[PDB]
């Protein structure tokens, strides 16, 4: 698919999500959600190839909860994004690889920090303030660059996810349709249903 | 007691499948002998053709391995026959790998891994056989290296095979502790067999006609037997003197 | 491959290795269960011979396979560990594939096929394990409990025990447990239990492990003290 | 056929037990004592080795505890070749995780996946179980100290406090006797000696005859440290306790 | 004891029993012959008539391996059927490879490695035949005969089944009243003489003679069953002998 | 004895017994017969029941146009040697064009069943078959054992009580064999022998079983009020 | 010890006969074939009162025209009705239309003998195999773990096996109506059953051509049993 | 065909004895004697020359062993046995380590593998274990010079000087007296030769007596020069006449 | 590069009546410009008053056809002789023809 931004403050990891889909000609649907959950405080949003990008995220998400059930434990932030990483940088020289890239967003209840990992479908990781994948960086770095802190609260967060997505939709030619907006804490994973 | 059925060991630390593979060994109740020339190696066996209904040409226990090596094989023919295809397959390999002729004591060890196997390995039984391989390496020299169905070789100076190998090693001995060197000094292989036949009827006690006989040389860079005729010649040589 | 036949009929129309696979269920602690109106609690047997536990990382006896169903069991504990990896596997496929959880009824049907599968096949000997599986089927809120024995046969009960001396608390439940009026809160299907693994147990301490299931994947282990306290009152209660 | 000498390995007796397991624990209860102690500050381990020899080098030999990662060590009880090859795949075990997730191995995850692997040889395969019972000790940030042990079976349990091999009737019962939950790590040494010296079989316990093993927060802020103990160590210790 | 329960295991003696007794049930079978003649060889069977529902003539024993080798056998006719069977592709891939019909002595080597082979391992049961077989090559006539141990030689005479020591007594006659040698017209009548002379073994029911050869001059070194006026010819100088 | 637990082994008299008790399974089987003339060749077969509420077991399989056997002993094994049979005559039709010889198909069968008695772990088969055939060279019928030898037969029986059938067209061999061109007097022969061997009970409508095949005629069974003609 | 696929001196195998035995230890199971349908009945034979009978499964169906009934040791039978359900399917798949009976129940029996040194010995249950097709008609097989199956009329299997093919013997004929047929299997089982025959410890199914299979609730089944009881109580 | 036997030849009996193995370790008793000797500049390994026949050429028979340049071997047992596992620990230096990691492995971890190889045949199927015991002797760089012993069951310990075979027993008690921790090579070679005197029968001479020893690098053995950081072997066998020489000093 | 593909040409027809139905084809079979045959028959008799043809590259239609037909034959054997209805006969030739989805027989088939 198309926009996936994610951006880390204060208290909370904030990733927001294009609800377009458009297969070719037509936009078959305007309110996809190109997300899932994958424990309680850590969430997964996706875009790449049709098909594989689902595909995918529901298999880690089969995964982690299986390891939830055995252990009876949460796995970290940390450590679901190196699984995930292994993952991709096993498929990467298969037959036929996973051309889908991620964002992982997680508040760590250990160290009582969120977390925002970005990784390619390379299998190539980094720990970020804020990311994204695609075009989406080309319009947002720069206005995330000026403003951005590392105290911003979560009100904040989203209001210059906002001025982000106003800069989307004047400058990229394609209509993405808006975003979903989701919020990851201690309190665990909840959507925004107003933006 | 299937510890004595399998090559597993016995109380004793004993594989008696093992042992009871060298006693097939005397099933064919044929006798052999080998000694070394200057220039040479020979090899000697009894021939028994029992049967007045074979073709006695088809009967013999000495193999041509390579140009370069022979085996002669104490033990049942269908077993002496499977020892002698692997023996030459494997000759054949090592030279299409390595690109020189496999030696004596080379081709000697291989196929005594082959029979330690069996005797570790539960599935496969020992051949009831033991081989006598003999060349002229040409590092080496003439060559003598026996192998048994424990999976045991060693090279010779000269060596004996057969339910009277006791009696022919002693009378083997017996000459090389008076000429106190590790051949025999004669430059023609002729000589040579003439020594290993006549050192056979001193030991046996028994004489031969040139049907009674089966005989290979290894000379340096090939192995033959020799024909009837052949024999005949040797044999008559020895009776006149 | 190891191909050989362990599991064969004798002549009388037997599968010895599978009833010797029971008698290992006869040797394991008791495990016992209990469904009420609107909820099914699994008791268990600690055997006393074991102190110097170490109680927080001891292998607890009876385990999640999913959200909204438990296993416990009887018999060899290490042969029960195969079967709840299995099953916790099993379970996840089904939502990966069905999108909706399992059933109490698939997931003990499941259990129960792999029971039965190493029975008629080569190389391999029968589990040494009977299975309690209990739990509510999404979105449902009727109690569910059934029961898997080597063979691989499985049923749905009311209530039931497996384990060394079963058949006393068996007997115990043919006698106390009316069908027409399950036990109707919580605390009376816990009492119920407390009461009947009672008749078997020795000290009512560390001895006994209880796990309440309620709809909604609600699932909850009592501690020593909450117990003790129902152990303190069935006594209380019998001193008359 | 092959069947006639075939022992099947993988049976139950009438009785529900498996011979081939039985027959192991014989085994193992002739093998040195081996035990560990789990502290609030640490844990023990402490195992006798088999009647040695003069001529025997101590410094360099290793048959009763292993490492298995920084966290995770094992005292071994048994056949010290079986305990080897599962002791690398332990090892390997560990490293999977580590790359995988990225953090260190919880110690429970690495316990059921060797006894997994012992109960597999007693439900299929026809082979031989291996004959080793395993004293785990380790730490990670969700429990912290732990103890395990581990037997042919495939069945593993945790212990304030265990003992595997050679009289472990008698060394639970000491040991039994005298722990305490509030213990600390020096105490524990001294029990873990006093122990050992009377349950062993042989006249005197001396340092030629012993392999120690403390795993401590005792390194220097939160972290931890194993130490494996040199031969002069453990004569030294000896005589701190005053047992020599 | 219990050396004889299972193959490949050898005895005390240094035996193998089962080998032994798979030679047993080559002496229970009909007899069969073959007979090296100056340019060829001759093989011939008994054929034991177990009822008159029988069809004369179709139940055909000895077979053909390439177009050069004739096979008979005593013993159990499925594992001589077997052999044969293994012997057709091992002359069909010596062929392949080397261009050239596969040598006598090169083809008896193949099947008593095969049968060799079955000695080796309790998981096979060894052959229940003894094979007599040969033809004509680039080095002339071969006749061999092979055992259930693997055990082969080659020839002047061969017989094995029940009436063997009859046949092998008059085969040795053959020998020392022609030391010149056979012509294969002469072997074909001896051969027939010969199975109706160890018919005596037999004598309960009556059997069907059934002949074969390959001659460098009779049938150009190709296999060809003997049939009509060549058998009936045989036939009769066989009964003139045995009155 | 001691040498009955497995086909791998010989007794001290050369005797293979798992071999022998799978024969054992054909005499315990009903009786079918099989005779032949130079035009066409016959099955006939006694079925059995279980009891009086079940169905009469099928004793003749089709195998192709050709082509087709009866079967005594283990009916499974039948239906594995049958399908056998079926594949290699299809395989000669696909590949050659060719309807594959009853002689050959003989040989086949000969080599399936050997294999399984020189192997450990399998087992013999344990059915007789009766194999009817018109090829090239005219009317055949083989006589199949899973000992694995086969026959060819004028006319023979297998089965219980199949002596007094074999005696019979042992005494009538001249007469059926010159049965040309008539195919009702042919299965009248038939009829008449598989009657020697019945006792107790006799040929009813749901109890005989006929299969012909001849020179243009197709394997056909007849079942049911197809044989109240010959009854 | 022996070979899995040993024959005895008597021309039978071993481990095929041992399993009969194990069937002969089985709960009852009753079918009765009749031009207006098939019907099959099982004895449930619960352990304990505590044991929810209705969970007891005996009678399964196949396809919508094809049903079966079990006895002896149950769980094997799992795999047996997997296969015959993945049969009748892909037989519809491959040829849109139904499978013939007949034809499903060789397909069945095919997997009986595949045991060896496949699975590791024969199965310990044996079948009932009822259903429907256009050719011909009603029909009921008995389907057996040496890969024979017999068609019949009538069949009983398990513990009161004899004893009822004794009674089916006379009761059966060729103009029997369906209603008929479920008194006279709820009266065989009553007979053979060692408790006394209830809606909860016995099951009734049948097949008939327009309705397909369907196995009887607990209330209808208790009907019949009270019509029995009267009819009986008439001489 | 087909190897059908793949379960395991060695199981635990009711007395938790392995039968196997301990008849294995029988036929090693039965083996003739080795010995091992570890000094502060070296090790040496010696046994007897047990020739079958005088007409055996017992040169063409090697009971002491090369692996490795700084690492030898000798047995007592089955010699066949032997031969085999030679072939082995000299190819599983080469495939698990050298073609790794570029150096020969140290004597520890080459032990190692012998030994695995060695468990393998103890539970593995269809296979019974190996009848030989092994003394193994090297260098390398980080753990000096240092001698094992590894027994049918795949177990091994280090030694300061040890005997196997015959007469073992009587040997180690020879060598308890004569040890310490300050001998230099040509002393331990001299108890060898004194200890090894006392389990032979017959001849005792260079001939009869094989003899290595793990000591200085010998760059004369290298077979090259150039290269400053490659000096040579370690090990090397002693010929027939320096056995000879160090019998008159005896 | 090799071509495992070819055209043969030819054309038929097929019309359903009220109680009857006509299969018909031209007999001419044809590579580039040249004529192979005059008379080639490309209709088929595959039993059970089935009538059927392939047409295309010929190769594959005759091994279609062949395969159908055998198709057929096995039916009866495995259904009691029972006759393959023109619905059952029409799926079956789905699956043969699907089964080389990813190197298709080219032909277009009519039945």
């Amino acid at each position: 698919m198309d926009i996936i931004l994610g951006i880390r403050v204060q208290d909370s990891v904030i990733l927001a999500s294009s609800k377009a889909v458009t297969r070719g000609i037509s936009v078959l649907k305007d309110s996809d959600d190109k997300t899932r959950q994958l424990s309680p405080h850590t969430l997964m949003s996706f875009a790449g190839e049709a098909g594989d990008t689902v595909q995918f995220a529901e298999y880690i998400q089969a995964n982690i909860q299986l390891y939830s059930i055995r252990e009876d434990y949460e796995l970290s932030p940390q450590a679901v994004s190196s699984f995930v990483r292994q993952e991709l940088a096993k498929s990467i020289r298969s037959r036929r690889p996973y051309q889908v890239n991620v964002l992982i967003g997680g508040y760590d209840k250990k160290k009582n920090k969120p977390e925002l990992y970005q990784i390619d479908y390379l299998g190539t990781k980094v720990e970020l303030p804020y990311g994204a994948h695609g075009y989406s960086g080309f319009y947002t770095f720069s206005l995330l660059d000026h403003h951005y802190r590392p105290d911003m609260t979560t009100e904040e967060g989203l209001d210059l996810l906002k001025l982000c997505v106003q800069e989307l939709e004047k400058r990229m030619p394609m209509d993405f349709k808006g975003v979903i907006v989701k919020i990851v804490d201690k309190d665990g994973i909840r959507q925004v249903d107003d933006f | 007691g299937y510890d004595r059925h399998i090559t597993i060991f016995s109380p004793e630390g004993r594989l008696y499948q093992v042992e009871y593979a060298f006693k097939a060994t005397n099933q064919t109740n044929i006798n052999s002998l080998a000694v070394r020339g200057k220039d040479c190696t020979v090899v000697i066996s009894q021939k028994k053709v029992p049967d007045k209904l074979l073709d006695p040409t088809t009967v013999s226990y000495i193999f041509c391995i390579s140009r370069t090596i022979g085996m002669v094989v104490n033990g049942p023919i269908p077993d002496a026959r499977n020892a002698a295809l692997r023996a030459k397959a494997e000759a054949a390999e090592f030279r299409y790998k390595y690109g020189y002729d496999m030696p004596c004591d080379v081709l000697a060890k291989r196929m005594a891994n082959l029979s330690q196997i069996y005797t570790q390995r539960a599935y496969m039984r020992p051949l009831g056989v033991i081989l006598t391989f003999v060349s002229v390496d040409e590092e080496l020299g003439p060559s003598i290296y026996k192998t048994d169905p424990a999976g045991y070789y060693v090279g010779y100076k000269a060596t004996a095979t057969g339910p009277k190998q006791q009696e022919i090693t002693t009378n083997l001995e017996n000459h090389f502790k008076k000429s106190k060197i590790d051949h025999i000094n004669e430059e023609s292989w002729e000589k040579v067999v003439e020594f290993a036949i006549t050192h056979m009827i001193d030991a046996l006690g028994t004489e031969f006609s040139k049907n009674d006989l089966e005989v290979g040389v290894a000379t340096k860079d090939k192995f033959f037997t020799l024909s009837a005729e052949n024999i005949e010649e040797r044999l008559v040589a020895i009776a006149e003197q | 491959g190891y191909d050989r036949a362990l599991s064969i009929f004798s002549p009388d129309g037997h599968i010895f290795q599978v009833e010797y696979a029971l008698e290992a269920v006869k040797r394991g602690t008791c495990a016992v269960g209990v469904k009420g109106k609107n909820c099914v609690v699994l008791g268990c047997e600690r055997r006393s011979t074991l102190k110097l536990q170490d109680t927080r990382i001891t292998p607890s006896k009876v385990s999640k396979i999913d959200s909204h169903v438990v296993l416990s069991f009887s018999g060899l504990n290490a042969d029960s560990r195969i079967l709840i990896e299995k099953a916790r596997v099993e379970a996840q496929s089904h939502r990966l594939t069905l999108e909706d959880p399992v059933t109490v009824e698939y997931l003990t049907r499941y259990v129960a096929g792999v029971q039965q599968r190493y029975t008629q096949s080569g190389g391999v000997r029968p589990f040494g394990v009977s299975t309690l599986i209990a739990g509510f089927d999404p979105r449902d809120d009727e109690p569910k409990l059934y029961q898997t024995e080597p063979s691989g046969i499985y049923s749905s009960w009311s209530a039931q025990t497996i384990g060394r001396n079963s058949k006393t608390v068996r007997e115990f439940l043919e006698k106390n447990y009316d069908r027409k009026e399950p036990p109707a809160t919580v605390e009376e299907c816990v009492k119920l239990t407390v009461r009947s693994l009672l008749e078997v147990v020795q000290t009512g301490a560390k001895n006994i492990e209880i796990t309440v299931v309620k709809p909604d994947s609600d699932i909850v282990a009592l501690s020593s003290e909450e117990i003790n306290q129902y152990v303190t009152q069935i006594e209380q209660e019998k001193q008359e | 056929g092959s069947r006639r000498y075939d022992s099947r390995t993988t049976i139950f007796s009438p009785e529900g037990r498996l011979y081939q397991v039985e027959y192991a624990l014989e085994s193992i209860s002739h093998a040195g004592t081996a035990i560990g102690i789990m502290a609030s500050d640490g844990i023990v381990l402490a195992a006798e080795r088999k009647v040695t020899s003069t001529l025997l080098e101590q410094d360099t030999s290793t048959e009763k505890l292993y490492k298995l990662n920084d966290k995770i060590a094992v005292a071994v009880a048994g056949l010290t070749a079986d305990a080897e090859i599962l002791i690398n795949t332990a090892r390997i075990h560990a490293q999977n995780y580590l790359k995988t997730y990225n953090e260190d191995i919880p110690v429970e995850i690495l316990v059921r996946r060797l006894s997994d692997i012992k109960q597999g040889y007693t439900q299929h395969g026809g082979l031989r179980p291996f004959g080793v019972s395993f004293i785990y000790a380790g730490y990670d940030d969700r429990y912290g100290y732990q103890l395990y042990t581990s037997n042919p079976s495939g069945n593993y349990t945790g212990w304030k406090a265990i003992s595997v091999g050679a009289n472990t009737s008698a060394a639970q019962t000491l040991l039994q006797m005298d722990y305490k939950d509030d213990m600390k790590v020096d105490d524990a040494i001294e029990l873990a000696l006093k122990t050992l010296s009377k349950t062993t079989d042989s006249s005197a316990l001396t340092y030629d005859r012993l392999e120690f093993a403390t795993i401590r927060k005792g390194a220097n802020d939160g972290e931890v440290y194993q130490k494996i103990f040199k031969p002069q160590e453990i004569k030294d210790i000896l005589v701190k306790t005053g047992i020599t | 004891t219990g050396y004889d329960l299972s193959n490949s295991v050898f005895s005390p003696d240094g035996r193998n029993f089962q080998v032994e007794y798979a030679v047993k049930a080559v002496e229970n079978g009909t007899t069969s012959i073959g007979i090296k003649c100056n340019d060829g060889v001759v093989f011939a069977v008994e054929k034991l008539i177990t009822s008159k529902l029988l069809v004369p003539q179709k139940n055909v024993k000895i077979q053909v391996v390439d177009r050069h080798i004739g096979c008979v056998y005593s013993g159990l006719i499925p594992d001589g059927r077997h052999l044969v069977n293994r012997g057709r592709e091992e002359a069909a891939s010596f062929k392949k490879l080397y261009k050239t019909p596969i040598p006598i002595p090169a083809f008896a080597d193949r099947l008593g490695q095969y049968v060799q082979a079955h000695t080796l391992y309790n998981s096979v049961r060894p052959f229940g035949v003894s094979t007599i077989f040969g033809g004509v090559d680039k080095n002339g006539a071969h006749l061999y005969m092979l055992e259930p141990s693997g055990s082969y030689w080659g020839y002047k005479g061969a017989a094995t089944g029940k009436g063997r020591q009859s046949a092998k007594a008059e085969l040795e006659k053959l020998v020392d009243h022609h030391p010149e040698g056979l012509s294969a017209r002469e072997a074909v009548k001896q051969a027939a003489k010969i199975i109706y002379l160890a018919h005596e073994d037999n004598k309960e029911k009556d059997f069907e003679l059934e002949i074969s050869w390959c001659s460098l001059s009779e049938t150009n070194g190709l296999h060809k069953f003997v049939k009509g006026d060549l058998l009936q010819e045989a036939i009769d100088f066989a009964q003139k002998e045995i009155n | 004895n001691n040498y009955d637990g497995d086909t791998v082994t010989f007794s001290p008299t050369g005797r293979l017994f798992q071999v022998e008790y799978a024969l054992e399974a054909i005499k315990q089987g009903s009786v079918t017969v099989g005779l032949r003339s130079n035009t066409h060749a016959v099955l006939v077969a006694l079925k059995r029941n279980a009891d009086e509420l079940s169905s009469y077991q099928k004793k003749i399989i089709k195998c192709d146009e050709h082509m087709g056997l009866s079967l005594a002993g283990l009916a499974p094994d039948a239906r594995v040697l049958s399908n056998y049979l079926r594949q290699q005559c299809n395989y000669s039709s696909l590949v050659f064009n060719r309807k594959l010889a009853v002689e050959r198909a003989g040989h086949l069968l000969c080599d399936k069943a050997q294999k399984n008695t020189q192997s450990y772990g399998g087992r013999p088969y344990g059915v007789g078959l009766l194999i009817i055939g018109y090829d090239k060279s005219g009317a055949h019928l083989l006589e199949f054992q899973p000992s694995g030898n086969v026959t060819e037969l004028y006319g023979t029986a297998i089965g219980a009580r199949s002596q007094g059938a074999k005696t019979y067209l042992e005494r009538t061999l001249d007469t059926f064999i010159k049965i040309d061109g008539n195919p009702d007097e042919l299965i009248k022969a038939g009829v008449e022998a598989i009657s020697q061997s019945l006792r107790d009970e006799s040929l009813t409508v749901d109890n005989l079983s006929i299969a012909i095949v001849g020179k243009d005629t197709p394997f056909t069974i007849y079942d049911g009020e197809a044989v109240a003609k010959y009854i | 010890d022996r070979g899995v696929s040993t024959f005895s001196p008597e021309g039978r195998l071993f481990q095929v006969e041992y399993s009969l035995e194990a069937i002969k230890l089985g709960s009852t199971a009753i079918g009765i074939a009749t031009k207006e349908g098939v019907v099959l009945g099982v004895e449930k034979r619960a352990t304990s009162p505590l044991l929810e009978s209705d969970s007891i499964e005996k009678i399964v169906e196949i396809d919508r025209h094809i049903g079966c009934a079990m006895s002896g040791l149950t769980a094997d039978a799992r795999s047996m009705i997997e296969h015959a359900r993945t049969a009748a399917v892909t037989h519809n798949l491959y040829y849109d239309e139904d499978i013939n009976v007949e034809s499903l129940t060789q397909s069945v029996c095919d997997l009986a003998l595949r045991f060896g040194e496949l699975m590791s010995r024969p199965f310990g249950v044996a079948l009932l195999i009822a259903g429907h097709d256009a050719d011909d008609g009603y029909q009921l097989f008995h389907a057996e773990p040496s890969g024979t199956f017999y068609r019949y009329n009538a069949k009983a299997i398990g513990s009161g096996s004899e004893g009822a093919q004794a009674e089916l013997l006379n009761e059966w004929h060729s103009s029997l109506t369906l209603k008929e047929a479920e008194l006279l299997v709820l009266k065989i089982l009553k007979q053979v059953m060692e408790e006394k025959l209830d809606e909860n410890n016995a099951q009734l199914s049948c097949i008939t051509k327009q309705d397909g299979f369907k196995i009887y609730d607990n209330e209808k089944t208790a009907e019949l049993i009270k019509e029995l009881k009267e009819k009986e109580a008439a001489e | 065909m087909t190897d059908r036997y793949s379960f395991s030849l060695t199981t635990f009996s009711p007395s938790g004895k392995l039968g196997q193995i301990d008849y294995a370790l029988t036929a090693v008793k039965q083996g003739v004697t080795s010995l091992g000797i570890k000094a502060t500049n070296g090790v040496v390994i010696a046994t007897e020359k047990k020739s079958s026949s005088p007409l055996a050429m017992s040169e063409t028979l090697s009971k002491v062993s090369l692996l490795t340049p700084d690492i030898g071997a000798v047995y007592s047992g089955m010699g066949p046995d032997y031969r085999v596992l030679v072939d082995k620990s000299r190819k599983v230096a080469h495939t698990s380590y050298k073609r790794i990691y570029g150096e020969y492995p140290p004597t520890k971890l080459l032990v190692s593998e012998v030994a695995k190889i060695m468990q393998e045949a103890t539970q593995s199927g269809g296979v019974r274990p190996f009848g030989v015991s092994l003394l193994i002797a090297g260098h390398d760089e980080f753990n000096g010079f240092s001698l094992y012993q590894v027994d049918p069951s795949g177990s091994y310990f280090p030694w300061k000087a040890t005997a196997i075979g015959k007469g073992s027993v009587a040997a180690k008690t020879f060598l308890e007296k004569r040890w310490n921790d300050e001998l230099e090579l040509e002393d331990a070679i001299h108890i060898a030769l004194l200890t090894l005197k006392e389990s032979v029968e017959g001849e005792f001479n260079g001939d009869t007596i094989e003899l290595a020893i793990i000591g200085d690098e010998n760059p004369d053995l290298l077979g090259y020069t150039g290269i400053p950081t490659d000096k040579g072997p370690r090990f090397r066998k002693l010929t027939s006449q320096e056995i000879n020489d160090r019998l008159e000093a005896l | 590069q090799f071509n495992p593909y070819g055209d043969n040409g030819g054309t038929i027809l097929g019309i359903a009546g009220e109680d009857f139905a006509v299969l018909a084809g031209d007999t001419r079979n044809i590579t580039d410009y040249s004529i192979n045959s005059r008379y080639e028959p490309k209709v088929f008799d595959c039993g059970d008053n089935i009538v059927m043809s392939a047409n295309g590259f010929a190769a594959d239609g005759d091994a279609l056809v062949k395969r159908f037909k055998n198709s057929v034959k096995w039916y009866h054997f495995d259904h009691n002789d029972k006759k393959l209805s023109i619905n059952s006969a029409a799926r079956n030739i789905q699956h043969l023809l699907y089964g080389k989805r990813f190197f298709p027989y080219y032909v277009h088939t009519i039945i």
